[PDB]
RNA sequence: CCAGUUGACACAAAAUAGACUACGAAAGUGGCUUUAACAUAUCUGAACACACAAUAGCUAAGACCCAAACUGGGAUUAGAUACCCCACUAUGCUUAGCCCUAAACCUCAACAGUUCAACAAAACUGCUCGCCAGAACACUACGAGCCACAGCUUAAAACUCAAAGGACCUGGCGGUGCUUCAUAUCCCUCUAGAGGAGCCUGUUCUGUAAUCGAUAAACCCCGAUCAACCUCACCACCUCUUGCUCAGCCUAUAUACCGCCAUCUUCAGCAAACCCUGAUGAAGGCUACAAAGUAAGCGCAAGUACCCACGUAAAGACGUUAGGUCAAGGUGUAGCCCAUGAGGUGGCAAGAAAUGGGCUACAUUUUCUACCCCAGAAACGAUAGCCCUUAUGAAAUAAGGGUCGAAGGUGGAUUUAGCA
C-alpha cells in the first residue's frame, strides 16, 4: 500500500515540475495541457490506446481498497465482518429491516458496475437475490422517498431512434427547391440536385437516361424512390454521378434521390422510405482480399479435408 | 502459436525486460519501434544501406560495453544527428565509464563524418512488461 | 457473414407503405436499416416472384446479363402471345393472360411440385420418406429444375433466348421437360409408399 | 470383484478336455 | 442446523481454532465438540425470543459493568 | 388343418392374486380334492460310514401337441456346428444298477452374549471341528476308495522369477441412455470452380562431371515473389593442410537447440501462496431456502485499425505431434585436416509410369465486336509444340504475327467455401 503512496507522491513531484515548465499564470489547467503535450512532445504512435502516453495525476486514477477492518481490539466496521463483503450484507440487512417496517405500515447496473461502486467483488445469485429484495421493496406499498432510493442504482430510459433529421428545402443557389444528397455503394460517391417541380425528363450526367443507361433495371432503379413517393414526373434533377461503374453508380443515384425526396417529404412517408430501405448504405461494400486465401473468402481446397 | 518475441507464463519472479515479452502481431500495437531510422520510408526510397548501417552501429555499441546491453538501441537520425539510447547498467566507476564514452564519441565522429553521442540508463529499474 | 447482427432485413414493396400502428411504427423505428440491391425494386408491377427466379437463373455470378436475357425472354413470349390472342378474336381477354407475370405465375403452378423424396436413415441405412416442404422450398425446387433444364448443356443447335422461349411457351399448357421430370418424380414417390415409418422428425 | 479368476481355470479345462477328446 | 439436513459446519472450523463455542443445540444436533451445550427447542418462536433476549441483556449488563470495573481499578 | 362363432384326442403348464410366509441340515415349490406333514428346542463333536440331489450324464426302457445335442435348406457370409426362420434324436413326467460335483453363495458356521487397509453384509470375546501361510505345472501325472472306464475326495515333485492375488486415486473411452448442442457445419437443400480434358506447375524417383528441405499428418504455384556458369546451395581437373577466412563445412547426430507457425480452439479455463475434505494413500476442493474458495501469474471478455461494435491478417491460457529443420540461417558433439571446402577451369531443365494447386471450353456463354449491352459467325471446342521475336544469353520464360489448330459432348458415389 505504501507503494501507491509513494508513486502518487512521484507523480504529484513530476505535475509540479510540468507547471513550473510553463511561464503563464494558470495552475490548474485542464486536458489542454495534456492534449499539446501528446501532440508535441510525446507522440507514441502505438496503435492501442492504453499503452499511450496519457500521464495523469494518479490520484483518481490508482483505485482504492478496504481500508482498516479493525480499530482498538478489533472491533470492525460492522457485526457481519466475518460473512465477508461486510458492506453488501450491511446493505442487505437493511433494505430487509426496511422491508419490515414498510409492512409494519401497511435500468439496473451489472454485476461489474456495482463491484466499482463498492469495493466488494459479488457474484450472480448475490446480486440476483438483491434485485429480488429491491423488487419486493418496491412492490411493498408504492411510495415515494423508498422510490427514489431505489432508482438511485437504476438509470433512466433515454428513448432514441425516433426522429429523422429533416433537411431543409433549400431555396438559395437558384429560384429551384433543389436538395443535395449522396450514395455510396462498392466505394462510389456522387451530388444529385433534384428539384420539385418539372414533370417531364431527368439529366443523367448532363445527358438523357436513354443513351446513358438503355437496360432497364438501371430506369427501375432510378423510378424506386420516385415510385415509393408516388412523385413521379414532378421531378428534374442534374446529378453528376462519380466512382463506381453500372449497378454502383446505380444505387448511389438511387441513394441520392431517395434522400432529396425524404428531405422536402411528410413525415409519414419519410419514416416509410427509412424503414423500406433506401436511405442508408448496406454493408455490402468492397471487402479486404484476403491474403492467405486464393479470392475473398474461398479458401483452399484440401484445408481440412 | 507463436513466440516471436514472448513467452509464456513459467514461474513468477524471473528476468523480463519489454523487448523479451511481445507477440509478432502486437510489433506496432503493444510494442513500439526501436529503430525509427530514414531507411524504410515511403515513398522515399534508401533502405538496404541505412538497415545495414543502423544494423552496424547497433552490433559495434552493443560489442563496446561488456555484458551490458540487455536491448537494441534507438538510433535517431535528425539530420545530422546520431542519437544514441543504450540500457546501459550501473558497472563500476565513473573515470572508466566517462573514458569509455569519450573515447567511442570522438572515434565515431572522425569515422563516419557525423556527430555521435550516448547516454547512460542510470535506472535502479528495468523495463519488465510481463511479470512471468 | 458481414450482415452485423445489430442491423435487421426490411420490406421490399410499398403495398402496405401506403400511410397498433403506433406500436409498429416504434418497432420499425428501433431498427437499422440497410440497403435494397439493384435488382429489387419497389415497383409494383416487378412481381418479386419474377425477381426470385432472375436471382436464381444468375449464370456465371452476373445478374445484370440473366436479368437482361430474363426480361427479352419475356417480353419475346408476351409478344408471342398478344399475336396469338390480339391478332385473333375481339376482346377475349378471359382464355388467355394479359401479361408475363401471369405467364410466370401459371408456368409456377404447372411446375411447382407437392412431393419430395428423401432418403432418410436410421443409423445407417437410407429410407424412402417422402418429406413435406413449403411453398417457397416448392417454388425454388420448380426454378433449379427450370434453370437446369433449360441449360441442360446438350441441346448444342438453338440459343438461349429461343430455347427461354420455347421452354416457357411448353410449359405454359402442359408441355416441356419440367413437367415431365416433375411427373417422373411423383411416380417415383408414389411407387414405394409404404416406408414413411422411419422419420426421425 | 468380478469373474476374472475363474478365465484361466477354464482355459485349463477346456485344454484338457481337447487333448482328451483329441487322443 | 441451517435449512438442509446438516448441522453447521462452523463447530469444526472453531475447534480447528480453539474457541470455546456455545450452542443451542437440539436433538437434530450433535454435541461433540460444543464445549457449552444448550438443549432447548427451536421451532417455537417464543423460545427464540427469550433466548436472544437474555442474551442481548446479559452481554449489555457484562458490558456495562466491564467499563465501570476497568475505570474504578485503572484509576487506582 | 390360413381368421373361428355351434366341438373334438397327451406323462403339458402354472394367465393378476405370486405385492404372499413356509419348512427342510440344504436341494426343493406355488391352478385344484385326499393318505400321510415341521427330529431333539442346551450347542458342537466323521472329507476312514447310513442319504438327497442341485443342473447334467452311462446302462433297461416307458413317455407330453410342447424343446433343443445330430439337424438340412437361405440374410450377412471374408473365414460362422451360435446369431436371423420349421420341428426333431440321449434328456424335461416314471421305476432300478450308478461319479455326487457345483457359485449345494445368503462365498459371512451353531450357542452365550455386549455396544471401518479399501470395498463394505456394523464393532467386540469364549466354545467345536475344517482351511492354508509360492503362483503357472497343481479341478493334474502318480497313490488309496467308487459297477465312472471322458469323472469324483485328496492329489505332489523338476527349469523360469522376483513373486503372485485383491482393493484403492482422478483421468483417455463411452458404435454408454441422456442434457446443453454443432448453422455452412452435419444429413436432409442448394450457388459454384475441379472431377472426362488444353496451358503454368511439382509429388513416389529415375541420370552423369546437373545434393535439394518430415519434401504423409502442416508438401504436390510449398520454400521458388520460380532452375542459361550466378539462380542449383550438387560433383570433377590445375593445389592446400593460411582452405579469401589467423579455415570452414549448405557434413550428421530431431533422442540434445535458437529460429518462424498451422493444428486442436468452431475450448474454457491452468495455478504459485494460503485454508480444508479421505483413522490425511494413491487424490479432490464439490450447485444462493447455499455443502470451502480467496485464488499470485496466462487468458476469451476489452478487440488490437478499418467497411461503426458482426466481418478481415493472427492467435485467444498451463499445452497437443523428443512437432519441420543441425542444411530458410547460426549452434554442444563427432568426421573431412590428400574434403563431403574448395582460389581459377567443365557439367541440367524430360515426366519411364500415375496425379493434383491456378487460367480455360463441352455451347451459342469458346469472339465479344465501331455500341458494353437496341446490329450477329464456325454450327463445336477451331490447343500445345514450332518459326519471326519484344530480353538476352553456351540449352525458354509471360506473350504479339504465321502454321498446327487439338484433347472430348459435366465425365465416377461427388469435392470444397458460402446463412450474403
Ligand atoms: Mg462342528
Ligand atoms: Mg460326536
Ligand atoms: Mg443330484
Ligand atoms: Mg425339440
Ligand atoms: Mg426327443
Ligand atoms: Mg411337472
Ligand atoms: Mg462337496
Ligand atoms: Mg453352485
Ligand atoms: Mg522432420
Ligand atoms: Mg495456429
Ligand atoms: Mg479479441
Ligand atoms: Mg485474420
Ligand atoms: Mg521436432
Ligand atoms: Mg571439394
Amino acid at each position: 500500500e505504501d507503494f501507491i503512496k509513494k508513486q502518487i507522491e512521484e507523480f504529484n513531484i513530476g505535475k509540479r515540475h510540468l507547471a513550473n515548465m510553463m511561464g503563464e499564470d494558470p495552475e490548474t489547467f485542464t486536458q489542454e495541457d495534456i492534449d499539446r503535450a501528446i501532440a508535441y512532445l510525446f507522440p507514441s504512435g502505438l496503435f492501442e490506446k492504453r499503452a499511450r502516453p496519457v500521464m495523469k495525476h494518479p490520484e483518481q486514477i490508482f483505485p482504492r481498497q478496504r481500508a482498516i477492518q479493525w480499530g482498538e481490539d478489533g472491533r470492525p466496521f460492522h457485526y457481519l465482518f466475518y460473512t465477508g463483503k461486510q458492506s453488501y450484507y450491511s446493505l442487505m440487512h437493511d433494505v430487509y429491516g426496511m422491508l419490515l417496517n414498510l409492512e409494519k405500515h401497511q435500468r439496473w447496473l451489472i454485476k461489474e458496475e456495482l463491484e466499482e461502486m463498492l469495493v466488494e467483488k459479488l457474484s450472480d445469485l448475490d446480486y440476483m437475490q438483491f434485485i429480488r429484495l429491491l423488487e419486493k421493496l418496491l412492490t411493498s406499498q408504492c411510495g415515494a422517498a423508498e422510490e427514489e432510493f431505489v432508482q438511485r442504482f437504476r438509470r433512466s430510459v433515454t428513448l432514441e431512434s425516433k426522429k429523422q433529421l429533416i433537411e431543409p428545402v433549400q431555396y438559395d443557389e437558384q429560384g429551384m427547391a433543389f436538395s443535395k444528397s449522396e450514395g455510396k455503394r462498392k466505394t462510389a460517391k456522387a451530388e444529385a440536385i433534384v428539384y420539385k417541380h418539372g414533370s417531364g425528363r431527368i439529366k443523367v450526367n448532363g445527358i438523357d437516361y436513354q443513351l446513358y443507361f438503355p437496360i432497364t433495371q438501371d430506369r427501375e432503379q432510378l423510378m424506386f424512390p420516385f415510385h415509393f413517393v408516388d412523385r413521379l414526373g414532378k421531378h428534374d434533377v442534374t446529378c453528376t454521378v462519380s466512382g463506381g461503374g453500372r449497378s454502383a453508380q446505380a444505387g448511389a443515384i438511387r441513394l441520392a434521390m431517395a434522400k432529396a425526396l425524404c428531405s422536402f417529404v411528410t413525415e409519414d412517408e419519410v419514416e416509410w422510405m427509412r424503414q423500406a430501405g433506401l436511405l442508408t448504405t448496406d454493408p455490402r461494400v468492397r471487402e479486404r482480399k484476403k491474403p492467405g486465401q486464393e479470392g475473398a473468402r474461398r479458401k483452399f481446397t484440401w484445408k481440412k479435408r | 502459436k507463436n513466440r516471436a518475441a514472448r513467452v509464456r507464463v513459467s514461474k513468477g519472479d524471473k528476468p523480463v525486460t519489454y523487448e523479451e515479452a511481445h507477440a509478432p502481431h502486437y510489433i506496432a500495437h503493444r510494442k513500439g519501434w526501436l529503430s525509427l531510422h530514414t531507411g524504410n520510408l515511403d515513398g522515399e526510397d534508401h533502405a538496404a544501406e541505412r538497415t545495414v548501417e543502423d544494423v552496424f552501429l547497433r552490433k559495434f555499441m552493443w560489442g563496446t560495453f561488456p555484458g551490458c546491453l540487455a536491448d537494441q538501441l534507438v538510433l535517431k537520425r535528425r539530420g545530422n544527428q546520431l542519437e544514441i539510447c543504450a540500457v546501459v547498467l550501473r558497472q563500476l566507476s565513473p573515470h572508466k565509464y566517462y573514458f569509455l564514452v569519450g573515447y567511442s564519441e570522438t572515434l565515431l565522429s572522425y569515422f563516419y563524418k557525423c556527430p555521435v553521442r550516448l547516454h547512460l540508463q542510470t535506472v535502479p529499474s528495468k523495463v519488465v512488461y510481463k511479470y512471468l | 457473414s458481414r450482415y452485423s447482427p445489430e442491423f435487421k432485413d426490411p420490406l421490399i414493396d410499398k403495398e402496405y407503405y401506403r400511410k397498433e400502428e403506433k406500436y409498429v411504427r416504434e418497432l420499425k423505428k428501433t431498427q437499422l436499416i440497410k440497403a435494397a440491391p439493384a435488382g429489387k425494386t419497389s415497383s409494383v408491377f416487378e412481381d418479386p416472384v419474377i425477381s426470385k427466379f432472375t436471382n436464381m437463373m444468375m449464370i456465371g455470378g452476373n445478374k445484370v446479363l440473366a436479368r437482361s436475357l430474363m426480361i427479352q425472354t419475356l417480353e419475346a413470349v408476351k409478344r408471342k402471345q398478344f399475336e396469338k390472342y390480339h391478332a385473333a378474336s375481339a376482346e377475349e381477354q378471359a382464355t388467355i393472360e394479359r401479361n408475363p407475370y401471369t405467364i410466370f405465375h401459371q408456368a409456377l403452378k404447372n411446375c411447382e411440385p407437392m412431393i419430395g423424396l428423401v432418403p432418410i436413415l436410421k443409423g445407417g441405412r437410407f429410407y424412402q420418406v417422402p418429406v413435406p416442404l413449403p411453398d417457397r422450398r416448392r417454388r425454388f425446387l420448380a426454378m433449379k429444375w427450370m434453370i437446369t433444364e433449360c441449360r441442360d448443356k446438350k441441346h448444342q443447335r438453338t440459343l438461349m433466348p429461343e430455347k427461354l422461349s420455347h421452354k416457357l411457351l411448353e410449359a405454359f399448357h402442359n408441355q416441356g421437360p419440367v413437367i415431365k421430370r416433375k411427373h417422373d418424380l411423383h411416380k417415383m414417390a408414389e411407387a414405394n409408399r409404404a416406408l414413411a415409418h422411419y422419420r426421425w422428425w | 470383484k468380478n469373474v476374472l479368476k475363474i478365465r484361466r481355470r477354464k482355459m485349463n479345462h477346456h485344454k484338457y478336455r481337447k487333448l482328451v477328446k483329441k487322443t | 442446523l441451517n435449512n438442509i439436513f446438516e448441522p453447521h459446519v462452523a463447530v469444526r472450523d472453531a475447534a480447528k481454532m480453539n474457541i470455546p463455542t456455545v450452542g443451542i443445540v437440539d436433538t437434530n444436533c450433535n454435541p461433540c465438540l460444543i464445549t457449552y451445550p444448550v438443549p432447548g427447542n427451536d421451532d417455537s418462536p417464543l423460545a427464540v425470543h427469550l433466548y436472544c433476549r437474555l442474551f442481548q441483556t446479559a452481554i449489555t449488563r457484562a458490558k456495562e459493568k466491564r467499563q465501570q470495573v476497568e475505570a474504578l481499578y485503572r484509576l487506582q
